[PDB]
């Protein structure tokens, strides 16, 4: 939880600052473990994108006291 | 002996699942930016490289544990916003959005009950305890809405009352008993969950089992750090003074015993820290098994999953561990009866098919096993084989025929 | 790694014992070879201990494999999600170098069509319950079916039982129940 | 010296045996509910498909 | 081993005869019929 302004692109994590990834705003069932929720991948012009992980698809099931 | 009456009972259960992922480095612990020491160590064997190896191995092992135990789902189900679950009222264990993170009340209690210079860092876990809570909320909504069908695949909704009827049917208590006693069982469930609440909030620290992992690890780290203060036979403990006092050709000597002592301390530390995790992951595998067998289904294996006959289980998180709630069926008020193996009628014995033959003193009756529900003796629930002589011990009675009087119409 | 440790001095004069033999035979040979022996002895010991721990690991996995063999193979398990994923039908073993490879054959239902259910069907004041499986409706004709595969049948006394009142139970429906004995009694 | 004393362990094994002789499995879920042995063995046999 | 006669109280009815593999005839007994004497 320390500041990478002390280092001799740029991001910040609860584990440190990784230098190079374009930080994005969508979430994928993600490959590489970085830390505390941030996790990277090589995708698309193309580069490394480090981004918030997402635990999975959302399927809220319909429920009713007389269905089956 | 047979029971008249029964209680639903709710038990808590605790489990360690992982521990904080420390990582302590070679060159800093031993001597920390004293290139004289570094040049003295570089020609020792490849010890501390492979120490670092082992320790980072433990560290990745922890998140392997957490993902095996919690990611036993594949999606994110969430509960429908009309809480018409037929009397049963889980509102204490489902989430509440206006709690700051998506914890829940019992989760938040569990959280509020339980509480640098030397190259030794603490990595952060790879799942955020928020995400852990989101999994457990998914598991709750799953095993509640969809029945237990989602053990196999695509969840298949089914109303809760039907589901608990099926749960009963899986321990040999025919369906009706639930429907006839729904309100009572619901009130029992509710008061039990509330007792769990008020207990845990006013309990002793009886989450102690999670306490021990953390206390052990932290005291070991205290020993490792403190060890730096011992002279180990040299001129002085502080390496920045040994370097800055003696000449080099003299220095090598006094640094030698210091290096060997600190190395041996570091090796003892890592050797114990290996066994710590080598038993934690045994507990973690046990937790994974309990999660899947209990939550995503039902366990006919007596007393694997909280005692009494078993009905349902709900999971909850905890800091570096998991906490199950077990919902079981137990008989309380029993009563006397007198029985016999078989009923000789008209020169043929009869045996019952599911339940026992039971008397109140004058007549005889057939009942299911675990909850008294008397019935008459009919050809339907019994079956015959041979005379009534061989079967050792027997009592006479009359078997009524459900066909003759209707036939005699 | 163990073998590589023979190429290190551990703070002596060399990384071979023969050279120190050549150079200096009297006591200083002791005060040097001391270090070779100490270091090499550690290296051996610290190989043995972590080998011992790894052995513990493999024994744990071996005992899991034993239980899995003698539950999934020689029988049919009902521990859920033990032998695979989904309801369990069968398994076959195969043998890979230093390990075993299980093929689990499981049965999983995929297509899902929904209907409407009900706990019981009151009649003449008495309430029938199913013997197994739920009641179900395509809208008008209540059919009773096993919980795990849609094949409907006509509701009958022979696949139900009785509880002679329909008021304490919550959420009943009404419908005629068929009776096979009456038409065969019409003769 | 060990905490439980082998005489005490003998008492537990005697008890845990008397229970299973007299009341079947039931005393693992609650209070013992008596059945006569022969009938209990018959119900075990029913439990394994015979 | 415990032979019994084949009746309605130990067999159920599913569908047609000509789709299952290796079926056989034999006479199912219907113990209602002997009592169906009236
Ligand atoms: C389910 O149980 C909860 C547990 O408290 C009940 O919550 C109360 O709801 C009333 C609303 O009538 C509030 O005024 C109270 O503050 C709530 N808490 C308590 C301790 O009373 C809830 O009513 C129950 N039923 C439902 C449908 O949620
Ligand atoms: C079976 O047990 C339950 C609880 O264990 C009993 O429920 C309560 O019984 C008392 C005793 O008369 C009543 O005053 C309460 O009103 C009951 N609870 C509720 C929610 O109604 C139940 O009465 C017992 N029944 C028998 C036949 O023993
Ligand atoms: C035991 O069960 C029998 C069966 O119900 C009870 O006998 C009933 O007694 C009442 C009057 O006491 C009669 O009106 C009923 O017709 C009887 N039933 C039958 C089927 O004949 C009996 O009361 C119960 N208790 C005892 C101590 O025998
Ligand atoms: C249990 O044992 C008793 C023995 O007292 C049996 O009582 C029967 O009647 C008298 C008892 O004074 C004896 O002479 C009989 O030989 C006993 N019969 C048998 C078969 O033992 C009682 O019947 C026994 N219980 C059962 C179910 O057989
Ligand atoms: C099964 O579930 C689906 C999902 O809720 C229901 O689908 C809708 O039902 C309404 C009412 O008939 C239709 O008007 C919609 O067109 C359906 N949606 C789709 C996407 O087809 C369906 O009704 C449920 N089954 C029953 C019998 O109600
Ligand atoms: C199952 O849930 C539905 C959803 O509301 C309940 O529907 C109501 O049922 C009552 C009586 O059957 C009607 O008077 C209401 O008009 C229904 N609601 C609406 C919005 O039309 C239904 O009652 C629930 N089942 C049971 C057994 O209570
Ligand atoms: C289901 O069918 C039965 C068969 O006629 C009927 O039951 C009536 O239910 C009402 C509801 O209170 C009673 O007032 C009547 O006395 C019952 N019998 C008759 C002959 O009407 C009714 O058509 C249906 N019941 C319900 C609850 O829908
Ligand atoms: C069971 O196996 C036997 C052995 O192969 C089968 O016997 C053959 O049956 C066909 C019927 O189409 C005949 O044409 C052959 O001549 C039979 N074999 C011999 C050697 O005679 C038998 O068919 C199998 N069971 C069933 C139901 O087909
Ligand atoms: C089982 O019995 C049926 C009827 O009893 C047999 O059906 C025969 O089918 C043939 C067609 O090849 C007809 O010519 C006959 O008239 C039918 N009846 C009889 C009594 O033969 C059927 O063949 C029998 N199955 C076997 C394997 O023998
Ligand atoms: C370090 O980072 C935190 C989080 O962004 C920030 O609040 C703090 O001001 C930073 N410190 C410095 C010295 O910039
Ligand atoms: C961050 O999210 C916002 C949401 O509107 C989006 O517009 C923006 O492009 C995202 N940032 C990047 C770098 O994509
Ligand atoms: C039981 O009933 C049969 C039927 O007639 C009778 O012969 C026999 O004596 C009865 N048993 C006793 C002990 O009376
Ligand atoms: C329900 O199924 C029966 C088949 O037995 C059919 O004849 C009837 O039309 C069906 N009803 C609806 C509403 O689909």
């Amino acid at each position: 939880g320390v500041n990478c302004t002390e280092v001799p692109n740029v991001f910040q994590t609860r584990a440190g600052c990784l230098i190079g990834a374009e930080h994005v705003n969508n979430s994928y069932e993600c490959d590489i473990p970085i830390g505390a929720g941030i996790c990277a991948s090589y995708q698309t012009s193309q580069s490394i994108i480090a981004y918030t992980m997402s635990l999975g698809a959302e399927n809220s099931v319909a429920y009713s006291n007389n269905s089956i | 002996a047979i029971p008249i009456n029964f209680t639903i009972s709710v038990t808590t259960e605790i489990l360690p699942v992982s521990m904080t992922k420390t990582s302590v480095d070679c060159t800093m612990y031993i001597c920390g930016d004293s290139t004289e020491c570094s040049n003295l160590l570089l020609q020792y064997g490849s010890f501390c490289t492979q120490l670092n190896r082992a320790l980072t191995g433990i560290a990745v092992e922890q998140d392997k544990n957490t993902q095996e135990v919690f990611a036993q789902v594949k999606q994110i189900y969430k509960t429908p916003p009309i809480k018409d679950f037929g009397g049963f009222n889980f509102s204490q264990i489902l989430p509440d959005p206006s709690k700051p993170s998506k914890r829940s009340f019992i989760e938040d209690l569990l959280f509020n009950k339980v509480t640098k210079f030397n190259g030794l860092t603490v990595l952060p876990p790879l799942l955020t305890d928020e995400m852990i809570a989101q999994y457990t909320s998914a598991l709750l909504a799953g095993t509640i809405t969809s029945g237990w069908t989602f053990g196999a695949g695509a969840a298949l909704q089914i109303p809760f009352a039907m589901q608990m009827a099926y749960r009963f049917n899986g321990i040999g208590v025919t369906q009706n008993v639930l429907y006839e006693n729904q309100k009572l069982i619901a009130n029992q469930f509710n008061s039990a969950i509330g007792k769990i609440q008020d207990s845990l909030s006013s309990t002793a620290s009886a989450l102690g089992k999670l306490q021990d992992v953390v206390n052990q690890n932290a005291q070991a780290l205290n020993t490792l750090v403190k060890q730096l203060s011992s002279n180990f036979g040299a001129i002085s403990s502080v390496l920045n003074d040994i370097l800055a006092r003696l000449d080099p050709p003299e220095a090598e000597v006094q640094i030698d015993r210091l290096i060997t002592g600190r190395l041996q301390s570091l090796q003892t530390y890592v050797t114990q820290q290996l066994i710590r995790a080598a038993e934690i992951r045994a507990s973690a595998n046990l937790a994974a098994t309990k999660m899947s067998e209990c939550v995503l289904g039902q366990s006919k294996r007596v007393d694997f999953c909280g005692k009494g006959y078993h009905l349902m289980s709900f999971p909850q998180s905890a800091p570096h561990g998991v906490v199950f709630l077990h919902v079981t069926y137990v008989p309380a008020q029993e009563k006397n009866f007198t029985t016999a193996p078989a009923i000789c009628h008209d020169g043929k014995a009869h045996f019952p098919r599911e339940g026992v033959f039971v008397s109140n003193g004058t007549h005889w009756f057939v009942t299911q096993r675990n909850f008294y529900e008397p019935q008459i003796i009919t050809t339907h629930n019994t079956f015959v084989s041979g005379n009534c002589d061989v079967v050792i011990g027997i009592v006479n009675n009359t078997v009524y025929d459900p066909l003759q009087p209707e036939l005699d119409s």
